[PDB]
C-alpha cells in the first residue's frame, strides 16, 4: 500500500497472509470468507511467465495478523491448505482476466476479536455500491513505494469510470475487472503495490452496516503513478464460480 | 526473512 | 451469517478512524 496508514487493531479481521515455508516469506494477501474458505488472486499461486506455480504443500495461511514479520503468539492462527482451486478460465497469458482462486483450509478456524469473515456481495448490493466515485478500502503488508511496513496498511480509494480505466493502459480490460484510485486532478493519492496481490477491496453497505468484498488486488503498472490506476478482480461477476466450487466441495 | 520463526 | 460485522467495531458500535470517508462517498 502506497500513501496508506497503519490499520487499527481488529480493523480487517478477514485479512489473511499467504506465506511460504521455504524460503519463509510473504507471498500475497487473501481474505477469509468462512471458517474453511479463503479468497485470493490466481496469480498469487500460478504465473507461468515467472515460473510461479504453488501447491497446497508449499504454503501456509496466517489469520488474525497485524504485524508483518512477528509470530503473533496469542493472536494469529496458522492453517495448512487442503486444496487449491483456480478459475478454469484465468488468463495468465494475456491480461489476468478472471484473477481469482479459492483455498480450502485443512480445518476450520474458530473466530475471535481478530478473525472474522467478510461478506460476498449479492446482485443488489453490487449494484448500489459499485459506482464510480464510491470509495472502497484496500489493505496489505505490501510495498510502501513502487519500503515494507511493520504493520498492516490501509487506504480508501474511489472506483473509477470504465472509460478512464481503459484509457490509462494498453492492457485489454474486461468486465471481470474494475479500476480504482484518485485522478491527477483530485489532489489525494494512494494505491496497492507488489505484495498486496490477493488482498480485499471492501465496501461497507450503508443499508445493513456490513462489510462486503467487491474486489481482489490484481494488477497495476507501477504504484501510485499519476494517471494510472490499480486493477481488481470483480468479485460479483465471478460469484457463480465461487458458489459452484463451494457447493461442489 | 524479516520474519520471526513460526513454531 | 454474521459476516461483515467486526467484533471490535460494528458489534460494539464503535467506528474506525476513516470508515466515515467511505460512507460519505455513497
Ligand atoms: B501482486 O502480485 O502483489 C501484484 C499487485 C500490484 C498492483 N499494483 C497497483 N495497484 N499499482 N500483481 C502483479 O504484479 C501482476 C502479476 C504479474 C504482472 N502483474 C502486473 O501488475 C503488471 C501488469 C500486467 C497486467 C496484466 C497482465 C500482465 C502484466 N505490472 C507490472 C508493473 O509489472
Amino acid at each position: 500500500i502506497v500513501e496508506g496508514s497503519d490499520a487499527e487493531i481488529g480493523m480487517s479481521p478477514w485479512q489473511v497472509m499467504l506465506f511460504r515455508k521455504s524460503p519463509q516469506e510473504l507471498l500475497c494477501g487473501a481474505s477469509l470468507i468462512s471458517d474453511r474458505w479463503v479468497l485470493t488472486a490466481a496469480h498469487c499461486l500460478l504465473y507461468p511467465p515467472w515460473d510461479k506455480n504453488f501447491t497446497e504443500n508449499d504454503l501456509l495461511v496466517r489469520i488474525g495478523k497485524h504485524s508483518r514479520t512477528r509470530y503473533e503468539r496469542n493472536i494469529e492462527k496458522i492453517s495448512m491448505l487442503e486444496k487449491i482451486y483456480i478459475h478454469p478460465r484465468y488468463n495468465w497469458r494475456e491480461n489476468l482476466d478472471r484473477d481469482i482462486a479459492l483455498m480450502k483450509l485443512k480445518k476450520p478456524v474458530a473466530f475471535s476479536d481478530y478473525i472474522h469473515p467478510v461478506c460476498l456481495p449479492d446482485r443488489e448490493t453490487a449494484a448500489s455500491l459499485l459506482q464510480a466515485g464510491y470509495k472502497g478500502r484496500v489493505t496489505g503488508w505490501g510495498n510502501l513505494k513502487e519500503g515494507q511496513p511493520s504493520v498492516l496498511q490501509v487506504v480508501n480509494l474511489p472506483i473509477v469510470e470504465r472509460p478512464v480505466c481503459k484509457d490509462s493502459t494498453r492492457i485489454r480490460i474486461t468486465d471481470n475487472m474494475f479500476c480504482a484510485g484518485y485522478k491527477p486532478d483530485e489532489g489525494k493519492r494512494g494505491d496497492a503495490c507488489e505484495g498486496d496481490s490477493g488482498g480485499p477491496f471492501v465496501m461497507k453497505s450503508p443499508f445493513n452496516n456490513r462489510w462486503y468484498q467487491m474486489g481482489i488486488v490484481s494488477w497495476g503498472e507501477g504504484c501510485d503513478r499519476d494517471g494510472k490506476y490499480g486493477f481488481y478482480t470483480h468479485v460479483f461477476r465471478l460469484k457463480k464460480w465461487i458458489q459452484k466450487v463451494i457447493d461442489q466441495f | 526473512g524479516d520474519f520471526e520463526e513460526i513454531p | 451469517a454474521d459476516c461483515g460485522l467486526r467484533p471490535l467495531f460494528e458489534k460494539k458500535s464503535l467506528e474506525d478512524k476513516t470508515e466515515r470517508e467511505l460512507l460519505e462517498s455513497y
